[PDB]
């Protein structure tokens, strides 16, 4: 359900976002037994918020991942998440 | 010129104040336990018939803990085997007997050793918690599903409560929320991987030949601190052909940057969910209110929906920050906030507007948000004659906020100063519970036209009782210090004359947004020692007390054990300037907070008081918990407040105690305040070689609250008293 042009949840607010003007398509698969040379991680992980706090401490603003780019967070989030709920932070310098 | 109240009499519980506690099942029906069978009454009339008989569970074959009805009335939970956890908590074994059927159900049973078991708000769904994992059971007798696979023993809790919030933040060992019908389930999980242990004894019965090392997760102040993470599941579309799937709702950005507490979850409607989170440094929170999303399965929380809540003399709210009780359609809410003058009054918030509009005012202040209709709030506070420690239902229109009544101040005005109310399932009919200043009234009313169909109990036979004994009179009133009223009480003995000169104790805890001056009708030892021992028993509120305000609450922050033991002296002065107080004979006395009160009292060198007594006494802040202290004191760090956290111990003030006669205890196994501080407090005594009386009690906890324990410290305490002033 979350991987969708039309979804408007946590994959295309933070994680994946494609061209919507260009054609598109989005195939979900699974790798049976037959090919065994591809291999799994740990558990399959996604971001589920990415914002900035501004300076004034009090503002929340999420940042969206753009079409064709990475997520801002991608900087201090692991390439596998630990465990369920885990939660990041680097403080950003005045310049930044 | 009857027999006085006896030690003897408190203790063996001679004289009983009947309660009635009844539980609202609809609109218009509750249950009671009129002579140990359960009987469902009929408030729009009279009627009374009966739902479940004593005789039902004759056949059990097993001492009965407790029971629980679930919304339907359908199914009866039965609790056996409690054994004691803390405070709140426990581990038991769970038989449900179907009620139709009349028959217990033997397949599927919950598992022995469980933590914890609610039902739903409304079928007949169960959430229980075992071995620190959820698990849900949507028909009683099948199978339960299994919601977390990660719950590890003092590590991580799912859906129960570690320690500190147990004890400082949710006051439950539930960490479960039921959406209002029972289709979700919100929980929380807590990690104590990296917060140390407190280790102690417990010696047990008198077989056991090693004694057992208790080990809890402790956080103290400045110490690493549980994590906390949140989630919801979705208890209809559970199956067992598939694990359950939690959503994870994360907290605001402001909290992500450090340290941070949950410290609220209250549903707004049936696909509304409301959370509150605290910062580490108790300064700050803020509000977030999530909606759910048919398509996607998860969670919406747009900011702009949050509310930041500051405190710029203090920390927000009493304790926490205040719940929220949201209006019917969840887009706009009630809550209590501290207003400019520092008085706590109702607010009434959008849920996408940052301002809100108080519809309350003035120096009194709302204790509780108690039941939301669409044409009235149902509130109580302390407004009546500007008295602090009295209480009333109010109910306020909501169309006019100028049309206030009062439900309960011409209810019996001599009699009743200090109501709470419970309200029927849409506040049709409602309970009124009388505290003091007389002997506790409890009465049913119809909130339609407020009137009072019924008293359900009167204290009839206790008030024949009473009647052949010389109980004492209780004062209660204020002084004045620089242009403020600080209110106090005093227990008076019978045919109390003005003028001789009695012995006084004071009786102390002092602790922040406490409140020991009020008009509740009370059967206790300080009744004894005034009824028996001609001896004054008196209490104070000062500096940093509660329900008066800001300026008073807040008196003390970032500086316990200064403004209020400085007050607590003054009051013992002011009461000697009355004049019929013998001033060389003031003892003092309190347990946990007050302990900590006393003590620094007793070393202050004030040479006003001639003893104390400290039960279970915080002796150094660097010693209690991190979320109780932290909240008054920030870090123990230098770049915080170390300063006053190091100028303000019990055992810098040891000296000072030659001067004072002093009675110090504390239970063995006390995870709360630990026998570490007062370890601590007779080590310095002994250091500069003071003299002192002390007491231990081998495995009682912070309450010492088991029987043979109980009448064990008050004859204790008793005779140090009436050795102390000199009498027979």
């Amino acid at each position: 359900s979350d991987l969708s042009v039309s979804s408007a949840g946590p994959i295309s607010q933070f994680n994946y976002k494609q061209s919507f003007s260009n054609p598109t398509c989005l195939i979900l698969a699974t790798v049976p037994h037959n090919l065994t040379t591809i291999t799994k991680p740990l558990k399959y992980s996604y971001i589920n918020k990415c914002s900035r706090l501004l300076s004034d401490d009090r503002t929340e603003v999420p940042q969206l991942v753009n079409a064709n780019q990475y997520s801002p967070c991608v900087s201090i989030v692991p390439s596998t998440v630990w465990e369920d709920g885990d939660y990041y932070r680097k403080q950003l310098s005045p310049l930044e | 010129s009857r027999k006085t109240y006896t030690l003897t009499d408190y203790l063996k519980n001679t004289y009983r104040l009947k309660l009635y506690s009844l539980r609202w099942i609809s609109d218009h029906e509750y249950l009671y336990k009129q002579e140990n069978n359960i009987l469902v009454f009929n408030a729009e009339y009279g009627n009374s018939s009966v739902f479940l008989e004593n005789s039902t569970f004759d056949e059990f074959g097993h001492s009965i803990n407790d029971y629980s009805i679930s919304p339907d009335g359908q199914f009866i939970l039965l609790e056996y085997n409690y054994v004691k956890q803390w405070r709140h908590s426990y581990t038991a074994s769970y038989d449900i007997y179907d009620l139709n059927k009349r028959q217990l159900i033997t397949e599927e049973r919950i598992p022995n050793n469980t933590q914890w078991v609610t039902w739903s708000p409304v079928g007949h769904k169960l959430a229980y918690v075992w071995n620190n994992d959820i698990y849900v059971k949507i028909e009683p007798n099948l199978p339960s599903y299994r919601i977390t696979w990660t719950g590890k023993e003092d590590i991580i809790y799912n859906g129960i409560t570690d320690w500190v919030y147990e004890e400082e933040v949710f006051s439950a060992y539930s960490a479960l929320w039921w959406s209002p019908n029972g289709t979700f389930l919100a929980y929380a999980q807590f990690n104590d991987t990296e917060v140390p242990l407190i280790e102690y004894s417990f010696y047990s019965d008198e077989s056991l030949q090693y004694p057992k090392t208790v080990r809890v997760p402790y956080p103290k102040a400045g110490a690493v601190n549980p994590t906390v993470k949140f989630f919801v599941v979705n208890t209809d579309s559970l199956s067992s052909v598939t694990n359950a799937t939690s959503i994870q709702i994360t907290a605001p950005a402001s909290m992500l940057i450090g340290d941070h507490y949950l410290c609220d979850v209250t549903w707004a409607t049936q696909e509304r969910i409301s959370l509150q989170w605290l910062r580490r440094i108790q300064n700050y929170s803020v509000m977030d209110i999530c909606d759910y999303d048919e398509s996607s399965g998860r969670w919406n929380c747009l900011v702009a929906r949050q509310h930041i809540e500051m405190s710029t003399t203090g920390w927000v709210g009493r304790f926490r920050p205040s719940e929220p009780h949201f209006t019917l359609d969840g887009n706009s809410f009630y809550k209590i906030i501290s207003n400019e003058e520092g008085y706590r009054h109702i607010c009434y918030f959008q849920i996408d507007k940052k301002d809100c509009t108080f519809i309350t005012k003035g120096t009194w202040e709302v204790i509780g948000i108690e039941a939301l209709t669409s044409d009235y709030l149902y509130y109580i506070s302390n407004e009546y004659k500007g008295m602090p420690g009295g209480r009333n239902l109010y109910k306020i229109q909501l169309s006019d906020y100028t049309k206030v009544t009062c439900l309960s101040c011409e209810l019996n005005p001599e009699r009743c100063q200090y109501y709470s109310v419970s309200f029927s399932k849409e506040a049709k009919y409602y309970q009124l519970r009388c505290s003091g200043p007389g002997l506790p009234l409890y009465t049913l009313h119809s909130s339609v036209n407020d009137k009072g169909l019924r008293v359900l109990e009167d204290n009839s036979a206790l008030d024949k009782m009473l009647q052949n004994v010389q109980m004492p009179s209780k004062k209660l009133d204020f002084i004045i210090l620089n242009e403020t009223k600080f209110w106090y009480q005093m227990i008076l003995p019978p045919h109390f004359d003005k003028s001789k000169k009695y012995p006084l104790l004071l009786d102390v805890y002092a602790g922040p947004c406490s409140q020991k001056a009020d008009t509740v009708f009370r059967l206790n030892w300080a009744t004894y020692l005034a009824s028996t021992e001609n001896i004054i028993v008196a209490s104070f509120d000062g500096r940093g007390s509660g329900y008066q305000g800001d300026k008073i609450m807040h008196a003390i922050n970032r500086r316990l054990g200064t403004f209020e033991v400085e007050d607590q002296i003054e009051a013992a002065r002011q009461f000697s300037k009355m004049g019929f107080v013998d001033n060389k004979r003031i003892a003092i006395w309190g347990w946990s907070y007050g302990g900590y009160v006393t003590s620094m009292v007793l070393g202050s060198g004030s040479g006003v008081f001639k003893c104390g007594i400290a039960v279970a006494p915080v002796s150094r802040w660097e010693y209690y918990d991190s979320v109780y202290t932290e909240r008054y004191m920030g870090l123990p760090t230098p770049e915080d407040n170390l300063d006053h956290y190091r100028n303000s111990t019990v055992m810098s003030r040891a000296e000072n105690f030659k001067q004072v006669e002093y009675l110090l205890i504390h239970g063995t196994a006390d995870d709360n305040v630990h026998f570490q501080q007062s370890a601590q407090i007779s080590k310095a005594l002994v250091d500069v070689g003071v003299d002192f009386q002390a007491m231990w009690y081998t495995d009682e906890d912070h309450g010492i609250a088991s029987s043979t324990a109980h009448q064990e410290i008050y004859t204790h305490m008793s005779h140090f008293i009436k050795q102390c002033f000199s009498l027979p």
